[PDB]
């Protein structure tokens, strides 16, 4: 018996060789492979297949290969591939990617993906499923930023801050043992994974290190606290001992050094270079040349993504507010102004496209939009397809290679950089079930459902007083995963090894899952999935022209983007 | 007033429709959320007027046409559902493919 | 061209379901007075007792129809359906409790079926 492809895709989501448009972009992803057995597809509903004695096994207890949750017929978009599969979750973790159902009567059932009495079902047929976004440049300034991030598919917030204090409004820093402990306790009520960065500043080891022992998951070196050769050096020495990542916002002022001085202080050690283009901060004008080095893990923040006709005009006042500058101070204005360059922003687009800048991040509330990391990643990929064409690496009008390059910037690469990719960052077996479903029409704009540790945490859903959940108003709402003590089991607080070994979680009464930061000192640019290019980046000091391999990297600002006015109410 | 949860929430649909109607009156092609709001508030107000569910299921297809909205908006909206207090109590109105 | 956000561009060709499995066409009658709708993955011999058909020809089989669809029999309606073979371990448990094991045990299945009044045990 045969089903035409149009009808097949309508019923079960797309299969091998079918292509899906991403939102209202010009990007097309193609199904690369499909783990199903045609005719034994799992589905749930009245008179469907996942029913006792049929696609649901009525024999096995939960421990015997039965899933807690089966996502049926997902179109996975991940660094590991773009393919069709069932996703099986158990104990909060992804335990099987393959084909779920009942081995009694179905062919090809992955052995640990049995739908049994214990199995909950989420229908993903027709959806695109990605890992939760990993935002490693977060300022904790306003607790309302968490729903904003969940709504655009972000499930991990790494950064610093104590609320709307000027230190935190400028810098991703939670300074010292007490602020750290306070924010670890606060984190117990935030329905997202969190990792906290200590102040990466000091000329002695102990003041820096005690932050790591107190529970920080990494360090931030920021010029507003003095991004000197000493603070850089001491922070990397702490990090190398503690096995945590250091993020840097370097000395824009070139006050104690130029870029080559910062690199000399870094001394080949691993470091995550935040907002590498430099509008968000860094040696003027040539901080973006850090993204060519093998020991640098380079990220962009999002207000320069991608290069548009209004990008430059918004930047002056934004910067002045974030860094507590005064327009009535000319050197303040000069400092601000030196950071804002069309030349480097235009080249930043291309560097992303070439896999030279490996990661995206928001910079939430301190020159960055908490809910637009995923959004602007896809806008950039779309603008690059339009201006530069499909990449050479693609096959048959599909944008799969670009899609894998770009999805990696906000999922697996930030996780790798932070030392948390054993837990999160991708849809792989063994990793925490942080999953985002998207309708293709809303891909990258508004997440359908956000799954945190195997339970839906956030959903676009309608009137709670209605007969069914689809009537208006459909809006993003926290779900049962955020409620009561479930908030503890579905979210991870990432901490250093020494704080975990010193019993900080018990000391502070933390009930959240505790994740271990590890393996971040022996990684480099080569470990950035699909974004591993090292090269000599030349930035002309007088014209700010960017060159790679002898060629100028330039492109035009666009007047319009997709994933914008078709979707947003404001 | 004794507002319950739904009454408070549904006020925002009326407000979003008012917003979208001003945008349409100054000549803009409406986007997705705007078009949904307009048709949703149309339904709820129609229920307040005492129209039947069957009437609104059909009237809902003629509130906005494809030239009212941006490219691709018609095909984004498979249906619009809304519940409101009719003369006979709360009922659900499902408008299939409201914009052609 | 006209953008429909999230639209598919499906490949060419057709999907053959239950490929490589024996197919069998049988005639089935709803002898009851209320409608009976049978899903794609129910062991066919274990369907409602009032469906009349050669019950032996349902053993180890199910409807050869797209996963999640069904065959609907109105009261008194007789029609032909095509079956396919169960796959996997070819075991059936629960449902109407006619098999609870290998579907190879025809003999036992038919005996239970007949005893409980499942029509058509030949
Ligand atoms: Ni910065
Ligand atoms: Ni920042």
């Amino acid at each position: 018996m045969k089903i035409n492809r149009q009808q097949y895709a309508e019923s079960y989501g797309p299969t091998v060789g079918d292509e899906v448009r991403l939102a209202d972009t010009d990007l097309w992803i193609e199904v690369e492979k499909d783990y199903t057995t045609y005719g034994d597809e799992v589905n749930f509903g009245g008179g469907k297949v996942l029913r006792e004695g049929m696609g649901e096994n009525g024999t096995y207890t939960r421990t015997e290969n039965v899933l807690d949750l089966l996502l049926t017929n997902a179109l996975i978009l991940d660094y590991t591939g773009i393919y069709k599969a069932d996703i099986g979750v158990k104990d909060g973790y992804i335990v099987g990617i393959g084909k779920g159902g009942n081995p009694d009567i179905m062919d090809g059932v992955t052995p640990n993906m049995i739908v049994g009495t214990a199995t909950e079902v989420i229908a993903a047929e027709g959806k695109i499923v990605t890992a939760g976004g990993i935002d490693t440049h977060v300022h904790f300034i306003n607790p309302d930023q968490v729903d904003v991030a969940l709504a655009n598919g972000i499930t991990t917030l790494f950064g610093g801050g104590t609320g709307p204090a000027e230190g935190s409004k400028a810098t991703t820093v939670t300074p010292g043992p007490w602020n750290i402990e306070k924010m670890l306790k606060s984190t117990e009520g935030l329905p997202i994974n969190v990792g906290i960065l200590g102040k990466g500043h000091g000329s002695s080891i102990a003041p820096i290190m005690e932050q790591i022992d107190a529970g920080a998951a990494g360090l931030k070196i920021h010029e507003d606290w003095g991004a000197t050769p000493a603070s850089i050096d001491r922070s990397l020495t702490v990090a190398d001992e503690a096995d945590v990542q250091v993020a840097i916002h370097s000395d824009t002022l070139n006050e104690a050094g130029f870029l080559e001085d910062t690199l000399r202080a870094i001394n080949g050690r691993v470091i995550h270079s935040f907002h590498v283009e430099g509008a968000g901060g860094g040696h003027a004008p040539d901080i973006m040349a850090m993204a060519g080095h093998p020991n640098v893990l380079p990220s962009s923040t999002n207000p320069t993504r991608p290069f548009t006709v209004n990008t430059i005009d918004e930047h002056l006042d934004m910067l002045m507010v974030c860094h507590h500058l005064k327009q009535n101070i000319p050197e303040d204005v000069a400092f601000a102004d030196s950071r804002i360059r069309p030349e480097t922003i235009a080249a930043e687009d291309i560097l992303h496209d070439l896999g030279i800048i490996s990661m995206m991040s928001t910079d939430a509330l301190a020159m960055g939009r908490a809910g637009e990391m995923v959004l602007r990643t896809w806008q950039t990929a779309d603008k690059m397809k339009k201006q530069r064409g499909p990449l050479a690496e693609e096959k048959n009008g599909s944008d799969n290679f670009r899609l894998k390059r770009y999805v990696s910037k906000y999922t697996i690469n930030p996780a790798i950089a932070q030392g948390i990719a054993h837990e999160v960052g991708s849809i792989e077996e063994g990793k925490f079930a942080d999953l985002v479903l998207w309708e293709p029409k809303f891909f990258g704009v508004k997440a359908d459902r956000v799954i945190k540790g195997g339970i839906i945490a956030y959903a676009q859903i309608g009137d709670p007083s209605a007969s069914i959940p689809t009537p208006q108003p459909v809006m993003g709402r926290r779900m049962y995963g955020t409620v009561g003590d479930l908030i503890h089991d579905t979210n991870i607080t990432f901490m250093s090894k020494s704080s975990i070994q010193q019993g900080v979680p018990a000391k502070l009464g933390l009930k959240r899952r505790i994740g271990t930061v590890k393996n971040c000192r022996n990684i480099g640019k080569k470990d950035m999935k699909w974004n591993d290019v090292t090269t000599d980046i030349d930035i002309n000091p007088e014209t700010y022209e960017v060159k790679v391999d002898g060629e100028v990297l330039t492109c035009e600002p666009v007047k319009e983007l997709p994933m914008a006015q078709r979707y947003f109410l404001f | 007033m004794h507002l319950n949860p739904a009454e408070k929430e549904k006020l925002q649909i009326f407000l979003a429709s008012e917003l979208l109607l001003r945008r349409k009156a100054r000549g803009l092609k409406l986007n997705y959320p705007e078009a949904v709001a307009i048709i949703t508030s149309f339904i709820m107000e129609g229920a307040r007027d005492g129209k039947t569910v069957a009437m609104l299921m059909e009237e809902g297809k003629h509130v906005l046409t494809r030239d009212d909205v941006m490219e691709g908006v018609p095909e984004m909206i498979d249906d619009i559902q809304a519940e409101a207090t009719f003369p006979d109590g709360t009922k659900l109105v499902t408008v299939h493919n409201p914009i052609s | 061209n006209y953008i429909v956000p999230g639209e598919y561009r499906v490949a060419e060709g057709e999907i053959e379901i239950n490929a490589g499995r024996e197919k069998t066409t049988i005639r089935v009658s709803n002898t009851g007075d209320r409608p009976i709708q049978v899903g794609s993955h129910i062991h066919f011999v274990e369907v409602n007792k009032e469906l009349l058909f050669d019950r032996a020809e349902g053993i180890g089989r199910r409807l050869n129809i797209p996963s999640g669809t069904a065959a609907r029999f109105e009261p008194g309606e007789e029609m032909e359906v095509e079956l396919t073979e169960l796959g996997g371990n070819r075991e059936v448990f629960g449902i109407s409790d006619l098999t609870n094991g290998s579907v190879d045990n025809k003999e036992l299945i038919l005996q239970r079926a007949k005893e409980l009044g499942y029509k058509g045990v030949e």
